[PDB]
RNA sequence: CUCCGAACGGUAAGAGCCUAGCAUGUAGA
């Protein structure tokens, strides 16, 4: 006014060794010159 | 026709649009143009005239006030000596000017106010403006900007004068501001809205079928 | 109006790399098919991939059983039209999902003729596939709904020829 | 880029005068160049390069070649000819030669604040393709 | 040389224009001895030279009379 | 001596004190000297009634308080 | 007043009609006339030929 | 359509490709009689034909801002954005006068100050007459020197505002 | 004071009624159908 | 004038309570920490012309987005019309609230910057420069269009009037 | 250093030079936090030392160049400077008869004043109103009286940078 | 009249060439005039020499506002031109200052329902 | 005896014809 996620969907041979697929999650910088989009 | 005003003033706005029911200033422009045409057709050869050449003006040429077209285009006879641009009330006219062969007349109506009494001033102003204005259809350089103030019943004119017509146009405007039909209709509509109740001629051998 | 924690993603949309790097953005980009603010996060599916993002929002995709950025499926891998009209899907699907989706689309400067970036084009230097087949012409909203797919009829007639 | 310093130049400025003005002419030419052809930021690639070479000269005169005096290794930085923080970044043993920020990891700046040639030459330019977004230094 | 000579014999002015002096020379046989490009070159050289010798001959007369005095 | 109001609905409401028998050229000169502008760009209208720079002021029948729509050329 | 047979429309003011055929989407549909600048030699032929036609 | 030049134009650094003239004056240039004709397209060649047939050199005339065909043609060539070679060809033409006048005016509006002196300086020798339209409509015959002098030294020699050329002393001290 | 607002509302209602009357019997609605 | 100055001084003397609060809130210090800000060293006249051009381009793009092709800001921050539109356009240009005041402020700023640009570009360059700044603050009293958006400005302009006769 | 001069080379275009993608923040954050008219209204270049430097923080898309530099003039030196200036101004007003300082509105309708003066700037008359002090009584304030920051490289009289 | 055109082409070339050199030396002449005024201010005469005119572009020949005639501001935008339209002595009643504003009962500043201000310079 | 103000309360509504500066950058085969 990191994350570890087991892909329980498809893991057989996608991504050879589709073991648990860890990732990195950052946030993107918001410039303070942008009106309401 | 109720050309303009200042402020909103809805009451006077309805009063003025009621005072002009139909296309009334178009009617007045037509009536006065034909009056001038008849005054010219009375004494045509006496003024070295060629023919009444009332030019096709726009249908709203009387309501538009930005431009100024020629109401009538008098063709003079030959080598017609024009006088200097002056007023209608002045008698000391200067006949030392050019000699044109076309002579334009443009009748203008000015619904004046208290700060617009002087029709001679507005007349000469519009004359000089239309003359210097390089934007208007304007055949002849010498002519007259005879103006009429319908809000005070005034008449004026300022322009290049004919030799031996200044009193002619004077008498014609005196006889047109009085006893004019559309002018009488204006006066009657105004008396009615204001609530202050106080071919005919032959000599032409004409027929109708 | 719609925040979350982790995206409901595919297995091919994530990429052929066990460790990728996401970038959450609280309230970005306005969901494609319902017009609602949601949480856009992109990543790189692999080396020389397309830097894939997130289109279709959490409730948009969760309700209709579909992934947040390709609108195919989390369970099978078929479109949302074949998996509705049509079981047959299990022999129709595929394992080892081709990474021909995660690749850069065609450099238009090359199609015109002067791709100035040379060998350094981060886009892709192939010939623009001819326009004529309706697999040049699908969109998002007609895809996401069952109505009018260019793909789903062409794969649904693969289901009765042979 | 010399305008004034309200004093005479130091003792041996006459020797650095032509070489400095050559780079200054290059800078003035690249600063008034057309945008046509620069894709999004290509117009900003060579300017940093012009900022590189300039310092790469004066530093060699500063205390590498030991040819500039004590004045002509601080006065040039006091006025606008080089970059003090940039040279101090070159003083370290890790960052020998690299542009400002085009390839480095997440620094104080969310995009990068460390370097542009900071890609590791073992696996830099992943696979074969080398490029940078600020300086374009492979 | 003949064209240069006719320019003088026909009294072509060094303080006027080609188009404006042409009526002086066109009837003259020597006019036929050059093409347009050659006519322009000889003319331009005659004008430049006659104007320069005239201005210089006047500036000299005054300077010589001053110096003698 | 007359007080005229060169006005507009765009944050330009100027009041120029000009002579009685003066022209419109000097009036434009005053209006340009006062607000922000040069002399040859100003245009004083009143509902498409363009005032020209050769007729006089009292001849067009302007008086104390008359407001005129300013427009730049 | 003015009449456009391509669009079969009646153009009133002379200026209103002047601003149709120059910009008409239907008339533009009869061919894209985006004028590209000719070569530097092309602008020389028009200057030369007119010097020999108008004057000469 | 009078928005873009053709499809892409090297934007003059001053204001914009088409906006080197004031917004009011260009907006007036569009709606005009002379614009209604010849707006169908004029890329490189017909411009020469339209230029040699207009023996006026002026800007605005009349109370209502009326652009001369000189001014409207300057704007038309400005929208066309010809290459520098064509402009040097117009600047080198001595037979047709007002064509050279337009070439000089355009090279002044769009061009480098170094190039301005390099191409406009040798136009400071012609002692011939040139007709121009005053603001009141009345014409006047002046000298070409007056034009190029007001163009190179004075500001707004016509209705257009000039893009602030340096004083010549700075360039004489720094360059040729 | 409020009489001006009342008269303005009455005039707006009358203008809306006149517009609806001219549109219901419009040349593009009535006379266009009369010619069909 | 002296009476008005003493009045402002005393009325400031009363409304002087010890300020101690806000926990040291700072601006343009976190902006430099993000990737949406970069520090450099550029001459003051350059920064002034840069700010003036930036403000003009910001207002011009506001007017562009707002679908008003019949208005022009004129580069002296004086909003000028084009064709005298009066059908429904004049009702779509009655800003009067903030556009007016931002226009006045940027006009004052660009005017000071132009007065200083003429110096470096060959103005009088003598005490004339300070005389220019003096009469510029005088005109900000009168010539600027500050009065409309806020009338309390006249108070300080009265100070700027009274302060004049102090010097 | 010169990143700003090239970042200004796009004042508005048709998606040609950072027009569309950088449009909204070149408008939004531009209008939201103007805040630089204040800084320019707080960083006068001090005509007695008119060589002002003004370090500036700018937006990468070229929205605004904010001047983070706050001025820190020294009180008695400040007052003595403006007093010597007062004397010089009285002198120039008393000596000069004809006074050309009516230089009002510059540019006038769409001459952007930025052309080869926010640049290399071959002209630099930084000798405006500097009083010629005799080194017989103004000796100790002879070299640090017309430098805009007469403390920087002192380390004895200036507390710090 | 080609002989006359080339004669005037030098008449204009001489003036235009004279303006260039006259502009260069003016910077030294202005500095030299300050140097001449410097020695003139130094040891010319102690209140015994002016050599001046006190020249001003536009002389504001003011008068005396009657009782509450408005403070008319001429507008300081164009004064270097020295146009004669400015020299008119703006000390006249514009619209309502024609009255005496003393026979009135107590006072009348503005009867427009907006009298925010309160001042007359009595103190 | 020099203190000088701006916006709204304002421009009837209308059917036939016509012209245009601006905006997306993607999913997928």
């Amino acid at each position: 006014a990191y994350i570890r996620y087991t892909p329980s969907q498809q893991g057989v041979a996608f991504n050879s060794g589709a073991k648990q697929r860890v990732i990195r999650m950052v946030e993107m910088q918001k410039d303070p010159m942008e009106p309401p989009r | 026709t109720g050309i303009f005003m200042h402020g909103k003033i809805p009451t006077l706005k309805i009063s003025l649009i009621q005072i002009f029911r139909a296309h009334l200033w178009q009617k007045i422009h037509e009536s006065i143009v034909m009056d001038l045409c008849q005054v010219f057709d009375q004494e045509l050869d006496a003024l070295e005239i060629e023919t009444v050449q009332k030019e096709t003006i726009h249908p709203r040429k009387s309501y538009k006030m930005n431009s100024s077209c020629a109401d009538i285009l008098l063709f003079a006879s030959y080598k017609w000596n024009v006088s200097r641009p002056s007023l209608l009330a002045d008698s000391k006219d200067v006949m030392d000017s050019t000699t044109t062969q076309k002579y334009w007349i443009d009748i203008q109506l000015r619904w004046g106010d208290y700060d617009s009494h002087d029709i001679e001033r507005y007349a000469r102003a519009k004359f000089l403006d239309y003359t210097t204005d390089n934007m208007s259809i304007y055949p002849s350089p010498t002519g007259v900007l005879i103006a009429i103030d319908l809000a005070y019943n005034l008449h004026s004119a300022y322009g290049n004068w004919f030799p031996g017509s200044k009193p002619l146009i004077q008498q014609a405007m005196a006889k047109i501001m009085k006893a004019n039909p559309a002018l009488y209709v204006l006066r009657e509509r105004i008396r009615k809205g204001l609530q202050l109740y106080s071919e005919l001629f032959s000599n032409q051998i004409i027929w109708f079928v | 109006w719609e925040d979350a924690d982790f995206p409901i993603l595919c297995q091919t949309c994530l990429g052929e790399n066990p460790y990728i790097r996401m970038t959450k953005e609280k309230y970005g980009k306005e969901c494609k098919i319902c017009a609602r603010p949601f949480t856009v996060f992109r990543w790189c599916p692999g080396v020389r991939m397309r830097f894939k993002k997130t289109e279709v929002c959490q409730t948009c995709s969760k309700l209709k059983n579909v992934c947040q950025t390709c609108l195919l499926d989390l369970e099978y891998g078929l479109p949302i039209q074949v998996r509705d009209a049509g079981d047959m899907l299990l022999k129709l699907a595929r394992t080892t999902p081709y990474y021909k989706r995660n690749r850069p689309h065609i450099c238009s400067f090359w199609v015109k003729g002067e791709c100035k970036r040379g060998e350094e084009c981060p886009y892709r230097h192939e010939k623009p596939t001819d326009p004529d087949d309706p697999l040049a012409d699908q969109n998002i909203k007609d895809r996401y709904y069952g109505i009018n797919d260019p793909v789903a009829d062409k794969l649904l007639k693969r289901a009765s020829t042979m | 880029k010399v305008k004034r310093s309200r004093k005479a130049p130091p003792d041996g400025w006459e020797l650095i005068e032509p070489t400095l003005d050559e780079l200054d002419q290059k800078m003035r030419e690249a600063e008034t160049e057309p945008h046509e052809g620069k894709r999004k930021v290509e117009s900003l690639w060579p300017i940093f390069r012009i900022h590189h070479q300039k310092t790469r000269y004066i530093f060699d005169l500063f205390y590498k070649r030991k040819a500039i005096s004590r004045e002509l290794y601080e006065y040039c930085i006091k006025e606008g000819y080089a970059d003090k923080n940039l040279i101090a970044k070159w003083k370290k043993q890790g960052y020998e030669n690299l542009c400002c920020l085009r390839c480095i990891q997440t620094r104080d700046t969310n995009f990068g604040t460390n370097c542009i040639c900071r890609v590791p030459k073992s696996k830099l330019e992943v696979g074969r393709i080398i490029e940078c977004t600020h300086c374009g230094c492979r | 040389k003949q064209f240069k000579d006719m320019l003088l014999e026909r009294g072509v002015s060094a303080f006027s224009t080609w188009e404006k002096e042409l009526h002086k020379i066109v009837f003259d046989p020597r006019y036929l001895l050059l093409n347009p490009k050659e006519r322009k070159q000889v003319f331009d050289q005659y004008v430049k030279t006659r104007a320069e010798e005239e201005r210089r001959e006047k500036k000299n007369k005054i300077m010589q009379a001053k110096e003698d005095f | 001596m007359i007080e005229v109001v060169c006005n507009d609905r765009l944050g330009k409401k100027v009041r120029v004190k000009c002579n009685t028998d003066d022209t419109i050229g000097d009036l434009k000169k005053l209006i340009a000297a006062q607000t922000g502008t040069r002399w040859n760009k100003i245009v004083l209208k009143k509902w498409y009634t363009i005032f020209k720079d050769h007729v006089s002021l009292g001849d067009y029948e302007i008086h104390d308080g008359m407001n005129l729509e300013l427009y730049y050329q | 007043g003015y009449y456009c047979n391509v669009c079969d429309c009646v153009v009133k003011d002379s200026i209103n009609f002047l601003d149709h055929i120059n910009g008409k989407k239907h008339q533009r549909n009869l061919g894209m006339s985006m004028r590209v600048e000719r070569s530097t030699l092309d602008q020389v032929k028009k200057r030369f030929e007119v010097n020999k036609k108008k004057m000469e | 359509m009078a928005n873009r030049t053709v499809k892409d134009a090297h934007s003059i650094h001053g204001t914009n490709p088409q906006y080197l003239v004031e917004k009011i004056i260009r907006t007036r240039i569009y709606e005009s009689k002379y614009w209604k004709e010849e707006c169908f397209g004029l890329t490189a060649e017909l411009v020469v034909d339209k230029a040699m047939e207009l023996r006026f050199v002026g800007g605005v005339y009349g109370g209502n801002i009326k652009p001369t065909p000189f001014l409207c043609l300057t704007l038309k060539m400005l929208q066309i954005q010809p290459e520098k070679d064509i402009i040097v060809e117009f600047i080198k033409n001595e037979d047709f006068k007002y064509v050279r006048m337009l070439g000089a005016l355009y090279m002044r509006l769009t061009g480098t100050a170094i190039d301005c002196y390099k191409y406009l300086e040798p136009l400071y020798n012609d002692y011939r007459k040139i007709k121009s339209q005053n603001r009141n409509g009345e014409f006047e015959l002046m000298h070409v020197d007056e034009f190029i002098d007001e163009l190179l030294h004075s500001e707004r020699v016509c209705d257009i505002i000039l893009p602030r050329l340096q004083k010549r002393y700075v360039l004489e001290e720094a360059e040729q | 004071e409020a009489r001006k607002r009342e008269l303005k509302k009455n005039k707006k209602q009358r203008m809306m009624v006149r517009a609806a009357v001219l549109k219901m019997k419009d040349p593009k609605q009535i006379i266009r159908d009369m010619e069909k | 004038s002296y009476q008005k100055l003493l009045k402002y001084y005393v009325l400031n003397a009363l409304k002087h309570r010890p300020p101690k609060a806000q926990k040291k809130r700072y601006l343009f210090r976190s902006f430099k920490a993000t990737k949406f800000f970069q520090s450099t060293k550029l001459d003051w006249v350059e920064v002034g012309l840069q700010v003036c051009r930036q403000g003009y381009n910001m207002l011009n793009l506001l007017i562009h987005r707002k679908n008003l092709n019949y208005l022009h800001l004129d580069y002296n921050f004086n909003l000028k019309p084009v064709k005298t539109l009066t059908t429904k356009e004049r009702k779509k240009s009655r800003f009067g609230n903030a556009f007016h005041l931002c226009r006045e402020v940027l006009r004052l700023t660009k005017l000071v910057v132009d007065s200083h640009v003429q110096y470096r570009l060959g103005n009088v360059d003598a005490f004339q420069l300070a005389d220019g700044l003096q009469y510029i603050f005088a005109h900000v009293g009168q010539l600027t269009g500050m009065y409309r958006y806020k009338y309390k400005l006249m108070r300080q302009i009265r100070m700027c009037k009274d302060l004049k006769h102090l010097i | 250093p010169e990143h700003v001069r090239k970042i200004i080379r796009d004042h508005g275009d048709m998606t040609n030079r950072k027009f569309r993608h950088d449009k909204r923040v070149y408008l939004g954050a531009l209008k939201y936090m103007p805040h630089a008219v204040l800084k320019l209204l707080e960083n006068m270049p001090m005509p007695w030392e008119q060589i002002r430097d003004v370090p500036v923080l700018y937006h990468i898309t070229g929205a605004i160049s904010f001047v983070n530099e706050i001025p820190w003039v020294i009180e008695p030196v400040y007052i003595s400077q403006w007093g010597s200036m007062w004397i010089m101004m009285r002198r120039e007003k008393r000596d000069r008869r004809h006074f050309k300082r009516m230089r009002f509105p510059p540019f006038d309708d769409e001459e952007p004043p930025l052309d080869y003066a926010d640049n290399i700037l071959d002209v630099e008359p930084l000798e405006a109103i500097q009083l010629e002090l005799d080194p017989e009584e103004d000796a100790p304030v002879l070299d640090w009286f017309y430098d805009h920051q007469p403390l920087r490289d002192s380390r004895k009289y200036v507390n710090g940078s | 009249n080609d002989e006359e055109e080339y004669e005037a082409w030098k008449v204009r070339e001489l003036k235009r060439i004279k303006r260039d050199r006259e502009d260069r030396e003016a910077l030294e002449k202005e500095k030299a005039e300050i140097e001449r005024m410097r020695n003139l201010t130094e040891e010319e005469r102690r209140a015994e020499l002016r050599a001046n005119g006190k020249v001003i572009t536009n002389k504001a020949v003011k008068g005396k506002y009657k009782f509450l005639q408005k403070y008319y501001h001429r507008g300081a935008f164009f004064m270097d031109e020295d146009e004669e339209v400015y020299k008119r002595d703006f000390s006249a009643p514009t619209l309502e200052d024609h009255f005496n504003k003393t026979i009135l009962p107590k006072v009348m500043q503005v009867k427009n329902f907006g009298r925010s201000g309160r001042t007359k310079y009595t103190h």
